[PDB]
């Protein structure tokens, strides 16, 4: 299962189709015969299948780590504070990945289930793809091959700099 | 490097080197030493041609003897001459505090360096 | 619904069994042509069932699982999607394909190599349905080159005869020309909008395309025997007669103009890109139908008239026309 | 195996011995030994031959290897990998190559420039645009929720 | 002892061991730190990924 | 065999540097490189100095 | 990660004392333990490399190829006999000693840490080489083709000796990490200029790229088929995972210094697939597939992106198996018929009916048939060089063309159309070929299937 | 049956036997073993030890 709050599903529309025919209706008696001959089956041996396995329980257990400081409290050359350092980093990196990845998905669906009128209400679904994105843009792009962390906030700094001067000009 | 005390003559191990840890028995390095001292009794069955891995088997205990002792005595030394070079490097260091200043750790939250992005 | 999905993957799962069967038998079954086409109407009559169904209502459907290399921002898995084209033209493929099984359980009686024929044909059937389904894109960059080499395979079926693995030669270089455009084209989607796949493409509609139009039409006029890279065609006439008739009756020779159809969101402005759509398409059916004329072997005019057909489905993508031009492909 | 002297250094001369030197050992006749000439391009002393060859060679003769029309001695023109039958055929075409050339640019030429007279001449059947409801059928192209009312309007004519 | 002990056992090994480079944990990782950030309010991924406070810009 | 030795091996021997061979080597050889080398030159400083200015289409450039 | 070095050392006493019909098989069946042995390494995760000892470590980069020698050994020991089982029992007992010895050095190169062990056992890597294709070099000019070897790898890896050490008393140890976390940048000075070219220029005489080509072609044409395959696939992928490691430093002039091989490698890739349309000598169109595919590599390793560098890894180690195979393959035709030309030996489809469904998968594989693992490396690569420029397309796609029509011309160029009917002497085809084959390609379709061990460190 | 033959038993025993000093020369290198930011519990319940 997943948590519907982080995939989130619009409310379920679905009418009855009523004839006004007298064939009539081929694919119902192809889908109650479907139900009863397919269905049946796998229903049982998956009820068989979960007792086998709750008979006895394991657990994995969602892993989940601390928070050592930062590189901006770390010294000059040093490495055991850098070292630490790093790895949050770049666990925050990956972690970062995954969030533009769950956008995306969540993208995909707003075109599937949103269907032929593409502008109607995925709209801010979109807002919030392009202003994330914007984000990532800003924060991880241009920084090449090995990236370590060092590069990451030198990219911070000069991009505030920038910005500051920028400001400061405007003003 | 020079002597430093070659006044105080040649002396192959000195007093003061019966402070220092020793080698221990079955270091890997004079394990090596007596690998080398084997391979030397083969090849010297090996080049007359007296058969490979028999009727030298005193030659072959004596040449890992042999090796093995003379790469422990210089396993010693070895150990002696990097000791007197740690021991004055900082007696250097201690000797004069005027030329070798404390480098306070510029932290990372001033320290700047640019980008120069790789597109 | 558990069914239309259910009956959609066993249509792909059913043409799955045979390779696996005489890879695994060597125990040489007498009822292999039997074999084959009576899993080719199984595969039919599950086909039918859905294809019904989505005219009946609608109900209109993705599937997509497995992820491999989910790595960057990005992620692929096998994925395929059933609108409209994908979802009703895989019976009329399967259907004719099944005729053909019959034709060359005939026509090929006196072979002994009739084992490894249709276990190439069924080879091909696999490569042209996996590339007419998918929506991830790379998934149709696998159907594409697999339907070229199982192209190659089957023009140079006989070996001997320096003419059959030439004109093989001439039909797999236009199959890469149709390479370099469609990597262009999935070198723009890449870089400009953080994926490969239909849907995200169709959600961000950007303004300036002419570069993977360009690629596309490249693509597609390699793909499909077009004016410039056309004369692969006679070429693909030197094999032998079914092998030929799959190869210019659905499967392979409408991949090219497959594609401009699936991209009909894209297609919809930069009327400079209309233009170059129909413009080469009625270059194509000129040229082809004025060849056509005065030649003398039967399967140089049957391809010659393909050519003419597969011009007219050009213009009908140069008009804002996709869904005729789809009806044209069936009939 | 193989002689020393079957490999092959230097051009043509001096033209007694020499050619004498390579007609007894390229298997040709005499004055049919043609060296390059030597401009210096590597090309040792190999023969030159007619140079077509392939469509050339009609193939009822039933030589040794049916499909290269070898007969296991000929001294093997110098740039036969471009000229198995599957590579390059140079038949004597049923016309000529000058004729091809003009007449295939003359109509390529000519096609591409109806295509621009098409190009700047469109046709039409004559008809105004279409009367979109919602002003230009706005709202459901690319977004703008509450941002801006686009007013234009369409009137029964 | 090339295929019958090799092939298979690697394919077994090599089909599934844990998260190499950590990849589903990211996957629920995300998904928790994104419920979050959905059920707290605040922007989903914060631009400006280190602090603003802890720096110090060189001056003109 | 004797076609084969004449082809591969027995090129680099016989050889003269001519004004032929010297000139069709820095043409051939030298000519396309250096070309494509001030055309990649070219691009690279337009789409540097295009995107210094920052009004490149990069909204969403990620796969970089 | 001693516990894998030591086995692989006492595999060669083994050799020793075994005897006549008793080597091969202590040889064989403990090579292929070591290969479990160290398929039981990838561990690899997350934060960084793992570290096996104060002293060796494994980036993500070193664990496919680390596995892919380990697999190669035990094919390649089996592959090089027929062509010497009559020779000299002394003589046979030193051939498979020398490989295991290669093994170990490999092994030692892959597993460094620092960067003057990892010069070390790079020539170390380089001397049992020599001495196989030098005395069973097979033809007249092994001693041309060990000498052209051996002064190419030494005196371009001569300077990259001293450009490490000045690193070396200028910041520090030497540490992947020590290098890593303590680099700073340095500047367009034109000393930067000369050290980053020995660096890289040493290297790129190991890819090779296309002005140091000729180095390759008489060094495969006359060897025996063990260092060949050894050559191809571990020694030119070891150069590409130098280069992949020392790019780390010496960034920030990368960009203004590498515009001329960048341009040198494009055209060059599209001149040697070219050169390698027309050519016999069978033999060599695989040496020159592998300078277009090392090219199409070091394209990927001078541009900088993360994109890059797994298209890089992926084509590296889809082009060792390739290459190893088909080299197999042509062994096998020079086997039957002792020619080593292109169009001597025809036929073949209808004797031998199935060494041809070899042939025709390696060729796939060397199209880059889609499903395979050649395709996900050339297509990442060509991703990332299109992001790097709007215009390098065009080579990228027309060294496809052509890759696809000299590939297709080997596969129906010796085995198409008609045997020449005075050969006569070729046996069906052998269990241990077939083997070799079986042992090439249920790999290289498995990774197809689950790809993300052999993405690199930027996965 | 080990005096059958002893040269097919060797590169097992190799390999624990490396193995085994690799065990070892981490256990030398058994500094830091709680001090991390990181990875610092207390030493539970009973013995001392958070990897060996
Ligand atoms: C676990 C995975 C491996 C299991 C292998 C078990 C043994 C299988 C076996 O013996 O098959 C018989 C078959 C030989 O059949 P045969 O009746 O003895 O003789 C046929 C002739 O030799 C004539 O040869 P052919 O016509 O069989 O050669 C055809 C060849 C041509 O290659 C292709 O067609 C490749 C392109 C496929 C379409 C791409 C889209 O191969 C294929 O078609 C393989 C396609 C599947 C590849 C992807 C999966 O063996 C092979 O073809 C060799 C093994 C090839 C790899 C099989 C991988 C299966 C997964
Ligand atoms: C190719 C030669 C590579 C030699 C090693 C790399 C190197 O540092 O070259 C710089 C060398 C010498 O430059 P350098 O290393 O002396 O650089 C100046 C260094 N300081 C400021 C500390 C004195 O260049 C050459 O020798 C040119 C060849
Ligand atoms: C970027 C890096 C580029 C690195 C290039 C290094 C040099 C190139 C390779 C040198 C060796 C070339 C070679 O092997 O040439 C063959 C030649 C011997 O050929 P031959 O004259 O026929 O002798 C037959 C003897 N019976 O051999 C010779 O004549 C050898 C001549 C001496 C070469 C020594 C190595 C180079 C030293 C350069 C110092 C300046």
């Amino acid at each position: 299962s997943w948590d519907k709050d982080v995939y989130p599903e619009p409310p379920r529309r679905t009418p009855a189709p009523s004839p006004q025919t007298s064939l009539p209706n081929p694919i119902t008696y192809l889908t109650k015969a479907f139900d009863l001959l397919v269905d049946r089956p796998v229903t049982l041996v998956r009820e068989f299948i979960e007792r086998q396995h709750a008979k006895n329980k394991y657990y994995y257990y969602h892993r989940e780590f601390r928070r050592v400081p930062d590189i901006t409290e770390c010294h000059e050359k040093d490495v055991l504070c850098m070292f630490e350092a790093e790895m949050q980093w770049k666990r925050d990196y990956k972690v970062d990945q995954e969030i533009v990845n769950i956008i995306q998905e969540r993208l995909k669906a707003c075109q599937q289930r949103e269907g032929e009128s593409h502008r109607q209400n995925c709209a801010k679904e979109l807002q919030q793809f392009t202003q994330v994105v914007k984000a990532y843009q800003d924060r991880y792009h241009d920084l090449g091959a090995h990236y370590s962390a060092r590069k990451c906030l030198a990219k911070q700094k000069q991009r505030m700099l920038a910005e500051r001067k920028a400001t400061k000009e405007a003003a | 490097m020079t002597g430093r005390q070659a006044r105080a003559p040649l002396q192959f191990l000195p007093d003061e080197a019966r402070s220092l840890p020793p080698p221990k028995l079955t270091d890997p390095r004079l394990a090596y030493i007596g690998f080398l001292g084997y391979c030397s009794g083969l090849i010297d069955n090996a080049i007359r041609r007296r058969p490979v891995l028999s009727a030298g088997l005193h030659r072959q205990f004596l040449y890992i003897t042999s090796f093995v002792f003379v790469g422990y005595y210089l396993l010693k030394r070895q150990d002696y001459m990097y000791a007197v070079r740690d021991h004055d490097m900082f007696s250097y260091i201690k000797s004069h505090p005027e030329d070798f200043p404390e480098k306070d750790k510029k932290t990372y939250r001033e320290v700047f360096e640019e980008f120069h992005p790789v597109r | 619904m558990n069914l239309f999905s259910s009956l959609t993957l066993v249509t792909l799962i059913l043409l799955t069994m045979p390779i696996a069967a005489i890879n695994f038998n060597t125990h040489k079954f007498t009822n292999y042509p039997l074999y084959v086409k009576t899993t080719i109407s199984c595969a039919f009559i599950t086909s039918m069932i859905p294809t019904m169904m989505f005219i009946h209502t609608g109900q209109e459907m993705i599937i997509s699982n497995w992820h491999w290399l989910t790595i960057q921002t990005l992620k692929l898995s096998l994925s395929f999607k059933m609108d409209f084209f994908s979802m009703m033209f895989v019976p009329v493929a399967l259907f004719v394909t099944w005729s053909i099984m019959e034709f060359s359980m005939w026509y090929m009686h006196s072979d002994p190599n009739i084992n490894q024929f249709f276990k190439y044909l069924l080879l091909f059937l696999i490569t042209m349905l996996i590339l007419v389904t998918a929506n991830n894109l790379f998934q149709l960059f696998i159907g594409w080159e697999g339907v070229g080499i199982m192209s190659f395979l089957l023009i140079g079926w006989w070996y001997g005869r320096t003419d059959a693995n030439t004109a093989a030669l001439q039909a797999i270089l236009y199959n890469r020309i149709g390479d370099i455009g469609f990597i262009l084209a999935m070198a723009w989607f890449l870089i400009n909008l953080n994926t490969w796949d239909l849907q995200q493409i169709f959600m961000l509609n950007p303004n300036d395309s002419n570069l993977p139009l360009m690629g596309l039409i490249l693509a597609a006029t390699g793909k499909s025997a077009q004016f410039g890279l056309h004369p692969w065609l006679p070429s693909a006439m030197e094999g032998p007669t079914p092998v030929s008739a799959l190869l210019h009756s659905s499967t392979m020779v409408v991949a090219g103009i497959f594609l401009l159809i699936r991209f009909y969101p894209l297609t919809e402005n930069n009327k400079f890109g209309q233009s170059i759509m129909l413009c080469l398409g009625a270059m194509t059916t000129l040229f082809t139908a004025m060849c056509a004329l005065t030649q003398n072997d039967i399967k140089k005019i049957i391809a010659f008239s393909t050519s003419s057909q597969l011009g007219l489905m050009m213009v009908t993508i140069g008009i804002n026309q996709p869904h005729l031009a789809f009806l044209h492909i069936c009939t | 195996s193989h002689i020393t002297k079957d490999m092959l250094p230097g051009p043509y001369p001096k033209t007694p011995e020499e050619r004498a030197a390579a007609a007894k050992k390229y298997n040709m006749r005499v004055e049919d030994y043609e060296p390059y000439p030597d401009d210096g391009m590597g090309y040792g002393d190999y023969p030159k031959l007619p140079d077509r060859s392939q469509q050339e060679r009609d193939p009822w003769y039933d030589w040794d290897h049916p499909d290269l029309r070898l007969n296991w001695g000929e001294p093997m023109h110098w740039d036969l990998d471009m000229y198995i039958r599957n590579r390059v055929d140079t038949s004597p075409t049923p016309v000529n190559w000058n004729l091809m050339c003009k007449h295939l640019f003359g109509f390529v030429a000519f096609m591409l420039f109806m295509f621009w007279v098409g190009e700047t001449y469109p046709t039409y059947q004559p008809v105004g645009p279409k009367q979109y409801p919602y002003n230009n059928l706005y709202l459901e192209r690319g977004g703008d929720p509450n941002k801006e009312p686009e007013p234009v309007v369409h009137y029964e004519i | 002892f090339g295929f019958s002990i090799v092939l298979v056992l690697g394919s077994t090994f090599v089909a599934y061991l844990p998260d190499y480079r950590m990849q589903e944990w990211a996957r629920r990782e995300a998904e928790r730190l994104v419920k979050y950030r959905e059920a707290h309010g605040l922007p989903l991924m914060e631009s400006n990924c280190f602090d603003p406070s802890k720096i110090q810009l060189p001056e003109d | 065999i004797r076609w084969t030795c004449a082809r591969s091996a027995n090129v680099y021997p016989n050889f003269r540097p001519n004004t032929k061979t010297s000139l069709l080597g820095a043409l051939f050889g030298i000519g396309p490189l250096i070309f494509w080398y001030y055309v990649f030159k070219t691009d690279r400083d337009r789409k540097e100095k295009l995107i210094q200015e920052g009004k490149l289409d990069r909204t969403f450039n990620i796969s970089y | 990660m001693l516990k894998y070095i030591i086995p692989t050392m006492m595999l060669m006493p083994l050799t020793w004392l075994s005897k006549n019909s008793m080597i091969w098989i202590n040889t064989t069946l403990h090579s292929l333990l070591i290969s479990l042995t160290s398929l039981l390494l990838l561990n690899q995760f997350g934060d960084n490399s793992l570290n096996f000892s104060l002293t060796f470590f494994s980036d993500s980069l070193s664990t496919p190829l680390l596995i892919l020698t380990m697999w190669l050994l035990p094919l390649m020991l089996m592959a090089s006999q027929h062509h010497l089982s009559k020779e000299n029992l002394a003589r046979k007992k030193l051939f498979i000693s020398m490989l295991i010895l290669l093994q170990l050095f490999l092994i030692m190169t892959f597993t460094a840490t620092e960067l003057i062990f990892f010069y070390i056992m790079f020539e170390a890597t380089l001397v049992p080489t020599l001495i196989i294709i030098t005395r069973w070099g097979n033809q007249t000019e092994r001693l041309n083709a060990g000498l052209y070897f051996l002064f190419y790898t030494l005196a371009g890896s001569l300077p990259l000796l001293v450009a490490l050490i000045y690193i070396q008393n200028t910041m520090g140890s030497l540490n992947f990490l020590i290098l890593q976390y303590w680099v700073q940048p340095m500047p367009n000075s034109w000393s930067n200029t000369f050290m980053w070219l020995a660096c890289m220029m040493a290297f790129m005489v190991k890819m090779p790229l296309y002005g140091l080509h000729l180095w390759l072609p008489k060094a495969h044409v006359e060897a025996p088929i063990a260092g060949s395959m050894v050559l191809a696939a571990i020694l030119l992928k070891l150069g590409g995972y130098g280069m992949m490691r020392i790019t780390l430093l010496l960034n920030p002039i990368t960009d203004f210094m590498a515009y001329p091989f960048i341009m040198l490698s494009l055209w060059g890739m599209i001149m040697t697939s070219s050169i390698c349309l027309r050519q016999t000598d069978l033999k060599s169109l695989i040496a020159y597939s592998s300078v277009s595919h090392m090219a199409l590599v070091i394209v990927a390793i001078l541009i900088q992106t993360p994109w890059s560098y797994m298209g890089a890894t992926a084509l590296m180690i889809a082009h060792g198996l390739t290459s190893s195979m088909l080299f197999c393959l042509a062994n096998s035709n020079y086997e039957r018929v002792h020619s080593r030309t292109m169009i001597l030996a025809r036929g073949l489809q209808t004797l031998l009916p199935l060494m041809a469904a070899w042939w025709l998968l390696a060729s796939l594989t060397n199209l880059a048939l889609p499903p395979s693992i050649n395709l996900i490396g050339e297509l990442f690569v060509v991703m990332s060089t299109f992001s790097w420029s709007n215009i390098t397309i065009i080579l990228m796609g027309l060294n496809m063309v052509i890759t696809a029509l000299y590939s297709l011309y080997m596969l129906i160029t010796t085995q198409r159309g008609k045997h020449t009917h005075h050969i006569n002497n070729i046996l069906p085809s052998f269990t241990r070929e077939n083997a070799l084959m079986s042992l090439h390609m249920l790999p290289l379709l498995l990774l197809s299937l689950n790809p993300k061990i052999i993405l690199g460190p930027l996965y | 049956v080990v005096r059958d033959h002893w040269i097919h038993v060797l590169v097992p025993v190799g390999f624990v036997f490396g193995y085994y000093l690799d065990r070892k020369n981490d256990e030398k290198l058994a500094a830091f073993r709680n001090k991390s930011l990181l990875y610092k519990r207390e030493l539970k319940p009973n013995e001392e030890v958070t990897w060996k």
